[PDB]
Parts: C-alpha cells; structure tokens; sequence
C-alpha cells in the first residue's frame, strides 16, 4: 500500500486587489490514496459552499483536486486551506499569501 | 499541433459500505470535457465543458451506459485483484485506468496508452507496439494471459487508432473556439526583500493555456544565487493555468537576473527583469 | 467516447 502526501498551494485566481471580488483556490496534488479532506478558512472559520473539481490523477497515478470559493480579499482578513489525509498526523494548515 | 483524448478512471472499494466508488473524467488536451460519478441513484455521464452541450441525448445515453458498465467491470476487477494478492475484504483498494490517444499535426494517430494501476503502482501496461504487455508481477501476468486469450491488444488497437482518433477530431471541431485558442501568459516580476542583504525575485506567468510552459531565471554569469524555487503549474479555476519561479539573490544584484518565459501562445519568448 | 468492455483482469 503506497502513500503519498499531498502538495498544497493556496492562491487566488486573479492578482489580489483589496475590496475586489476574487476566487480563493486550494490545489492539492501528488497524493495517494484518493481519500482527502480539504476546507478553506476565513479567520480560522470554515467557509461554507466550497466546491471542488472532479477527481483526476497524473502520469505517476497520484491524484489532484482543486477546491475553490468566491471571496473578496481585505487588508486584515486571513485565509487558509486546511487539508487532512492519511499521511498527515494532524490536519495541515497553509495560510494564503497574496504574493505566492 | 498535437492533441490528445484521455480518460482517467478511478475505482475505490469501500469495506462494508456497498459497491466501490467510481469516477471517470475525460480530457481533450488540458480541458476536462466529461465526468461520470457513480455516487447517485441514477448516475449519468455529464458535460464539463459548455461546448459539449452541442451533443444530443443519444451521446449522453451511450456514454452513461458505457460508464455504468465500466464501473461494474472495475468492481469485478477489484474482487479479482484482492484474490490474486490474498488480501482481506476489510481493506480499501484502488484500481486506476488511463487510456486514450494522441494525434499528430497531420490528424493521424501518433501514440496510444492503456495502463492499469493497483494501489498506486503500475500493474498492466500496453506497450507502444500495441501488441505486447508489461506485467509487473505474477498477478499481473495472469491478467496479461487473460488479455492475450481475448485478443485484447487487437481490440485496443482498433479503438486507440480509429475510434479514439475519430472522436478526438469531432471534439476538437465542436470546441475549436476554445480548444484551439492559445492564451499566452501574462507575465511580471515581483521583488520581496528578505533581509538587508538579500531579496526574492519572483517571476509570474498567469492565465495561460495550454498548461505546458517553461519559466527560467537566467543570469549573466556574475549572479550569486542563494536559493531557487519553482512551483508546480496550477489551475486558475477558469480553464487557464498559473506558475511562478523565484530566486533569492543578494540585494544589488537584481539586474544581473532575467526571467525567460516560453509558451506556445507567445509569438516569441518573453524576457523580463525586475524594473521598481 | 469511452472504450467498451476492457477485458477483465
């Protein structure tokens, strides 16, 4: 039974401008098995109505998924992605950095 | 240029929770155009690209019947594999299948793939000769013998070389306005000082299609790079992709570095430097 | 379109 831990990127669809509607993305890739839990957080609270793409996989058989939600970035609001997988002892949290 | 039609099928057994989960996705190039998910009372193959709504009910009924049947075959295959490996029914196992064809610039068949994986590892692969198989262990050798008994390689050739090629041409015609439109990257360089002595130069490429791209930080031979980082190409969520490459350089040497961006949508490669 | 009937493993 192979196990591959997810690579995680948190980012926006468009360059973030304060006060303008945008989309917050959490891209998880390179993981196996396919079971995985991903939540987007605003100031630590789970964002509802978060959709995700259809399960697909790469040439090396590892899976990838995109989780996304509409958002409007502000100066002080903190956004993050919380990912849980069999390879993670505890759910991993990655903060959104508008320059990455 | 070249084009591809590819299907990706995943089946995951669920101990004590009923039949295995089964998900199929289809791609033309880097564009998903169909999906099937058996987690429904009446699961259907559905479009995932708007131009596929040009297809009538006959198309969707046929694909729905094929996907429902394929899910049943994978349930049988998971049961068979469990027996090959003397595995208990209490463990969840994964069977994956990728298949499809690539067209050359002439619209003719270029290459085909048919590959199975069990629990994340290669299991049975059709070689590029489209007549021999690669089995990874003694279990896969049984599957190989069954495929040879059933002349599966010749049935694969007929699909990969004809049926697959014919339908890739049809999909490329139905979605030509988006599938054949190259979207060049929008590029810029950002600057992020780390300390008083070092800074990060980040080269951005945003909103490009297709996903293939090359981002390279070049230097004039007098640059002393402290660190580099290149993230995986990621989907923007609107059908296009993003990527960036960063270098950590000593403050004052920023102008010795040049970001080189190559993409099919650019008439010629672009070069960027950090100008405050 | 999808391939019909991959031979059983």
């Amino acid at each position: 039974m192979i196990q591959r831990t997810p690579k995680i990127q948190v980012y926006s669809r468009h360059p973030a401008e304060n006060g303008k509607s945008n989309f917050l993305n959490c891209y998880v890739s390179g993981f196996h098995p396919s079971d995985i839990e991903v939540d987007l957080l605003k100031n630590g609270e789970r964002i509802e109505k978060v959709e995700h793409s259809d399960l697909s996989f790469s040439k090396d058989w590892s899976f990838y998924l995109l989780y996304y939600t509409e958002f409007t970035p502000t100066e002080k609001d903190e956004y993050a992605c919380r990912v849980n997988h069999v390879t993670l002892s505890q759910p991993k949290i990655v903060k959104w950095d508008r320059d990455m | 240029g070249s084009h591809s039609l590819k299907y990706f099928h995943t089946s995951v057994s669920r101990p004590g929770r009923g039949e295995p989960r089964f998900i199929s996705v289809g791609y033309v190039d880097d564009t998903q155009f169909v999906r099937f998910d058996n987690d429904a009372a009446s699961p259907r193959m559905v479009p995932r690209a708007p131009w596929m709504e040009q297809e009538g009910s006959e198309y969707w009924d046929r694909e729905t019947r094929s996907a429902r049947d394929t899910a049943q075959i994978f349930r049988v295959n998971l049961r068979t594999l469990r027996g090959y490996y003397n595995q208990s029914e209490a463990g969840s196992h994964t069977l994956q299948w990728m298949h499809g064809c690539e067209l050359g610039p002439d619209g003719r068949f270029l290459r085909g793939y048919e590959q199975f994986a069990y629990d994340g590892k290669d299991y049975l692969t059709l070689n590029e000769d489209l007549r021999s198989w690669t089995a990874v262990d003694t279990a896969a050798q049984i599957s190989e013998q069954k495929s040879n008994d059933a002349s599966e390689a010749e049935h694969q050739r007929a699909y990969l070389e004809d049926t697959c090629v014919e339908w890739l041409h049809k999909y490329l015609e139905k979605g030509k306005e988006t599938l054949l439109h190259l979207e060049p990257p929008k590029t810029h360089v950002t600057h992020h000082p780390i300390s008083d002595h070092e800074a990060t130069l980040r080269c951005w490429a945003l909103g490009f299609y297709p996903a293939e791209i090359t981002l390279t930080w070049q230097q004039d031979g007098e640059g002393h790079t402290q660190d580099t980082e290149l993230v995986e190409t990621r989907p923007a969520g609107d059908g296009t992709f993003q990527k960036w490459a960063a270098v950590v350089v000593p403050s004052g040497e920023e102008q010795r570095y040049t970001c080189h961006v190559q993409h099919e949508g650019l008439p010629e490669p672009v070069t960027l430097r950090w100008k405050p | 379109i999808m391939y019909n009937y991959p031979a059983m493993l």
